């Protein structure tokens, strides 16, 4: 009886688990995102100061 | 004798007439000279200076013309007089080029003598329009039986071969060649592709091994070599696909077929980005040249399969792009991604996993694809992008206590993955590809055992042959798999499996 | 009498050095006769001293700095008329066609006035749609930009061939398909698809007329072929009175142009390398664009987003102007389902309740509700089993994969590629469908007999055909 | 004209623009020649600006200057001296020796500029230098006349490394070396004299076997970008003038990357990627087209990489990493797992390295390592949630033999006594395939994981096995 509610549970919060990092995909998502921009832009400025000089 | 070879070249040299405009240069540093004079100059026209370095004329001034230097920059010094040569940048084009390896200016480097050619033709030539083509139906093998089925190739078209670096990115591609001198054995001039292989940026410790491998292959009778190489400067190195696709435009014209290969434009790249800020041109993105998107493109249009009022002729087309840390994010690859008709994306990880070619089938796309593929090889592998796409999703599920239909695509999908290993600089004639797919499509490969696949395969191509060469040159020829030989295939297959 | 010699050719950035009191106004059109026809350069600077900078739209390849030049005396002017209708025209208005000279009454200049706020329609009005599903779930609107989403291989360009039947069913209008910096590849299909779909019939009648874009374009003709385009649907729109639809392809190929042209000038870039004109250059396409009281441009265009981001500059500026989105979907044609619009991901803000009718809206909610409810259950479905699953929970199954069914269409233009004859609806029966569906008058009927039909009254005979 | 005299008329930095008098014109990459209480000064003409104003870049530190300072010119690229008379001698950047045996007789001078031979000139063999270092001859054996390349980050035991390279290598073959140092620490410099003087390599008696050519850190940006080419001519003396193979080995060739960044920048040149001089990649080119085996000699290099923050997708690193022939990656994972040499197996690659290049059965035995290796990185991750016991059953037996091999790439140095105690195993090239395949076979799947640690071929892990079994 215990080793069915055992594996049943293992189930269940691999299940929960999954929508967990899900979210946390999502949420680095839009991290990853705007550090992206950030990069060109930071990059961007410095070569642009040089080519005002 | 060497004093006579010596005394005709003394001989053919005799006089000359007016030095049309001469300039005296200002400043050179940076192989930017500056010049004064060559009043009525032609864009990116071909000047000559005294020390016989030759230069195109990027920037036009209002009062100086900066020339850019082809030559190394120790040569040229201040004040010299600049002849105007008086011919925009052009290379001769003809029939001659075959077998020969030639630099940007059109000189043998190999010295094969005298360049053969039926005309010199501007680099700067604008592609055919959307009415001078001709939508694409004619395939190019490549020999590798991943490439022709899972992203089969065209003609006029273009893919990249966008990977990691130094994955052997130029083996890939050289495998093509080998392929078509199978194709380029016949006298059809429709079977007729006559490649082009343009060396951007490479090594000439890399081009011996190019040389001598095609060579090997006896590939140079259809080859051209265009070598910019590292040393070559950034002006050779910036014309070096302009050059290359005028060479391929003169073939493309006489109406033929031909696949240029250009390898790397990431080299080409760093080239314009050099003379754009050398040249104080405004900068832009990742510190590549404000137009370096218009450099691209315009490289990449020319490649085209004519309309059948210009007589249908191709410039296939294969461009290869080095990912740095397989960044396709980044800007010179996101550029290129757009730009072309879809991509072959080599893959590292494969490649250590002994996957050899490396191809990574999800990253590889064809925009064109299918609709260039042998009838045949078609229909023998519909099935065979399903049962590989299924395998990539149960590719997971291979840490126990699994699904018997999980199970099932594990086994069928391993031993397909086996399969596609091929031994890399020996290219398999699609009569030959043909068979092998239809067994692993029929699932008899199933049952032979993972480490005998390889064993399985070349045994079953000796089998077909002996077993029935009849069959193998029906599926050649008529190029269309009749129910009976279908039937005849499946059956050839089982017999086989048997034994 | 205006003529000045080419005094710089920096790039394609060529500086004209014209004679006195002989100076061209910004955005003037200069010809330059070469032996590549003619140049035309665009004066986008003065430099003074009796010199200006100008923008190129053709190869500034073997100039010479001495060569003649006129001046037209404003911005381009391309022909437009009925007449231009079903030919190819490149961005200095001359055919690419390749049927000879486009006989045409007038010409235009192609920059040109976004209409006045007097000018503006107070309340936007829906723009009958014949797919149904856009007329269901993301109406489209006359004036309005309704940004399809998804390339090729949604069968984007057989939609895109649909609404071009459906706007001369639909008002009388007429189109056309700017397409800007369309690979040449792309642009020879489409000429290719569009002649073989009868829509462009230059024997016939053409209802799209082609402008067509080639990356090889420099960059300076690339940012001026939408404005151009633009032009030709003002004649049609102002001057003829007909409603008329502007597709523009990738509206990332605008940008990436602007941002070009901007760097060329010598203008420093903007955040993410865009453009400091990045507004602006979307302000004047994007307003022209409007509901006029003479007629009204629609514009369905194609953003390709870069490198799927949603944050960078370029995808935020397309947002704003737009106004409806039409999500198409790849997984959508899996299901076989052609339209390929994605239900629960397209989305339209003229969607409003009080704008749609209050009963039409509530109507759609109520499709939404379903399937989104019908995805959520499908997740379970799959898992734990159908009849595992309450019904209450069957019954809203059993009508969702029937209204997801009855999305489909067979369309009027693919009636040829098919050989299914076509079905055009109209939005009174758009709405009545949906109705009865709800009301489950129909949810008798079995779920193929709704694969693949029209309006109501079509699954009235499918429904009887299912039993022949 | 008028006596070749400049004046100077600015000094900025390392850039001191000289004004040279009317009508002599100096020329791009002459070498002027500054009398100064410290030597003469050497600037390399650079540019030119006109009306007689060059542009130069300093060789040597500027201090003290008067705007105003006559200025020979001794015209063309900085000559050097070249003989086998500078074998054995460390030559600084101008060329003066700081070995300190006073004047180099010198026979011949040469550029310190000089053209890369061109493609017909250029013949290139495939030959296989044996290194005897397991690892190394195994997943990447290098070649004769080769780029090979000893590509690592910071402290990856690179001085170590290359002690070791050239106790075996240098001393194996023979011909010529040279060994050349572009701008490291003096530290670093003090040992690598101090060892091959140890070594005898350097034999103060008797000829040397190499030639030394120290350019340190302490140098001007200017000095530490020419030294490289400085030592590339050297050893073009060996190749050409005397037809011997060249065992060229540079260090650290990013310097002379970041050199190169560095007087770009003062040469007034927009800023490329990374701040990289926009000349990065014809620079880098220049160096080693010019480095190769010609139909006369067979010049090897050996050039040791400095991957900044263990980035080798960084723009400097990268653009070197095409140009080289016989890559060697050592990365800093590999060595705090203690595997020495710190060689990473799976981004170690070489050209040679193919069936038909160094043998069927070479390239089988390797094949077998790669492929076990790689499934075990991709194992990783699952094996550090999930656990062991939840793989196949084959893979728990890969990953025990992968674990096996992992440790079998741990072979002693020998000059690893020095730095620990460990004696080095020089294991033969031959016995070295037969050492990993016996593995891989599993004939050796019963001797315990930990006795592949540290030991040498197949015989020293079975005489391994037993110090363990006692």
């Amino acid at each position: 009886q215990g080793y069915a509610a055992e594996i049943s549970a293992r189930r269940n919060a691999m299940d929960n688990a999954s929508k967990n990092a899900g979210d946390m995909i999502n949420r680095y998502s839009i991290l990853y995102n705007r550090t992206r921009q950030a990069v060109i832009t930071n990059e961007l400025v410095d070569i642009i100061t040089g080519a005002s000089s | 004798e060497v004093s006579s070879i010596l005394e005709e070249r003394i001989k053919g040299v005799s006089d000359e007439a007016n030095l049309n405009e001469t300039g005296r240069v200002l400043a050179v540093g940076d192989g930017i000279a500056r010049v004064f004079g060559l009043n009525n100059i032609q864009a990116e026209e071909l000047v000559e200076f005294s020390s016989g370095v030759k230069g195109m004329a990027l920037n036009l001034e209002p009062g100086q013309v900066g020339i850019v230097l082809f030559g190394s920059d120790r040569l040229v010094k201040e004040g010299e007089l600049v002849k105007r040569t008086g011919n925009i940048v052009d290379v001769p084009v003809g029939p001659g080029l075959l077998g020969r390896v030639v630099d940007a200016l059109g000189n043998p480097i190999d010295g094969k003598g005298p360049i053969d050619a039926a005309g010199r033709s501007r680099a700067q030539v604008k592609a055919p329009g959307i009415l001078p083509r001709r939508s694409v139906h004619e395939p190019v093998q490549t020999g590798l039986k991943a490439v022709d089925a899972l992203v089969p190739i065209g003609r006029g078209q273009r893919e990249l071969i966008i990977g990691d670096r130094q994955t052997g990115k130029t083996a890939v591609a050289l495998d093509t060649i080998l392929n078509q001198k199978r194709w380029n054995n016949g006298s059809d001039e429709s079977k007729k592709l006559y490649c082009v292989y343009v060396a951007v940026g490479q090594k000439r410790s890399t081009v011996a091994q190019l040389v001598q491998t095609l060579e090997q292959h006896d590939a140079m009778k259809y080859s051209i070599i265009v070598a910019a190489t590292a040393s070559e400067a950034a002006p050779l190195q910036y014309l070096a696909p302009f050059t290359a696709a005028s060479i391929g435009e003169w073939f493309r014209d006489n109406g033929k077929h031909a696949l240029i290969v250009y390898d790397d434009l990431s080299k080409q790249a760093v080239a314009y980005r050099q003379l754009s800020l050398l040249l104080r041109r405004p900068p832009g993105r990742e510190a590549y040249p404000g137009d370096v998107f218009y450099l691209h493109s315009r490289l990449l249009e020319r490649a085209a399969k004519l309309s059948e009022k210009e007589g249908s002729g191709s410039l296939t087309a294969l461009p290869v792009i080095e990912t740095q840390g397989g960044d396709v994010s980044a800007y010179i690859p996101t550029n290129v991604i757009s730009i072309t008709d879809g991509q072959i994306f080599l893959e590292a990880e494969l490649f250590y996993k002994g996957i050899r070619p490396a191809i990574n089938v999800g990253l590889s796309v064809s925009r064109v694809g299918s609709a260039a593929q042998v009838k045949a090889l078609k229909q023998v592998a519909g099935s065979l992008k399903l049962f590989l796409a299924q395998y990539r999703e149960v590719a997971a599920f291979a840490q126990s206590d699994l699904d018997a239909s999980t199970k099932q695509t594990l086994v069928r999908g391993e031993r397909l993955t086996q399969l596609l290993k091929q031994n890399q600089y020996s290219p398999l004639a699609t009569e030959e590809q043909v068979p092998l797919i239809y067994a692993g499509v029929n699932g008899h490969l199933d049952g032979i055992e993972l480490s005998r696949i390889g064993e399985f395969e070349s045994s079953f191509l000796s089998y077909l042959k002996s077993n029935h060469n009849e069959l193998l040159t029906e599926i050649r020829e008529k190029g269309e798999l009749s129910k009976e030989l279908l039937a005849s295939l499946k059956s050839a297959t089982e017999s086989f499996v048997a034994t | 009498p205006i003529t000045g010699k080419v005094t710089a050719v920096i790039g394609a950035i060529v500086d004209v050095h014209f004679e006195q009191s002989e100076l061209p106004a910004i955005l003037n059109a200069l010809e330059i006769k070469t032996p590549q026809g003619k140049l035309v350069l665009e004066v986008a600077q003065h430099l003074g001293e009796n010199t200006v900078r100008t923008i190129a739209m053709d190869g500034t390849e073997g100039l010479v700095r001495g060569e003649k030049v006129l001046d037209t005396g404003g911005p381009i002017s391309v022909p437009v008329g009925r007449e231009t209708l079903g030919r190819i025209i490149n961005v200095i208005g001359e055919p690419i066609d390749e049927r000879g000279p486009i006989k045409s009454k007038l010409r235009k200049p192609i920059h040109a006035d976004p209409p006045s706020f007097a000018e503006q329609s107070t309340s936007a009005e829906i723009l009958e749609t014949g797919i149904k599903v856009v007329d269901l779930l993301a109406p489209y609107a006359r004036g309005g930009k309704i940004g399809l989403f998804g390339g090729a291989g949604v069968g984007k360009t057989v939609f895109i061939q649909e609404l071009i039947n459906n706007i001369a069913k639909a008002h009388g209008g007429f189109s056309v398909f700017t397409g800007v910096g369309e690979r040449t590849r792309e642009g020879n299909d489409l000429y290719r698809e569009m002649k073989e779909t009868g829509v462009i019939n230059l024997e016939g009648e053409s209802k799209v007329a082609l402008v067509f874009g080639q990356m090889n374009e420099p960059p300076g003709a690339r940012a001026r072929v939408a404005l151009t385009g633009l032009t030709i649907a003002e004649y049609f729109r102002d001057e003829e009175g007909q409603d008329v639809l502007l597709f523009i392809d990738n509206i990332f190929r605008f940008t990436q142009a602007g941002s070009e042209v901007s760097a060329l000038l010598g203008r420093i870039p903007s955040a993410v390398g865009y453009q400091p004109t990045l507004a602006t250059d979307m302000g004047l396409l994007q307003e022209r664009i409007t509901t006029t009281k003479k007629g009204s441009v629609t514009s369905v265009q194609a953003v390709y987003v870069p490198a799927d981001d949603l944050t960078d500059p370029a995808p935020a500026t397309t947002f704003a102007h737009l106004d409806a989105t039409t999500v198409l979907s790849r997984g959508i044609s899996e299901l076989g389902i052609y339209p390929a619009v994605d239900p629960l991901d397209s989305k339209s803000r003229l969607l409003d309740a009080a704008v749609v009718g209050q009963e039409h809206y509530d109507v759609a909610s109520k499709v939404q509700e379903t399937l989104q409810t019908y995805k959520s259950l499908q997740d379970i479905i799959a898992i734990l089993g159908m009849d595992e699953l309450s019904e209450q929970d069957k019954l809203t199954v059993e009508r969702a994969r029937k209204i997801q069914r009855f999305l489909s269409q067979p369309f009027a233009v693919a009636e040829v590629f098919t050989g299914i004859p076509g079905k055009l609806v109209r939005l009174k029966d758009t709405v009545a469908s949906f109705k009865a569906v709800l009301e489950g008058k129909y949810d008798n009927i079995p779920e193929h007999a709704f694969y693949m039909v029209g309006g109501i009254e079509d699954v009235v005979a499918k429904a009887e055909k299912l039993a022949a």
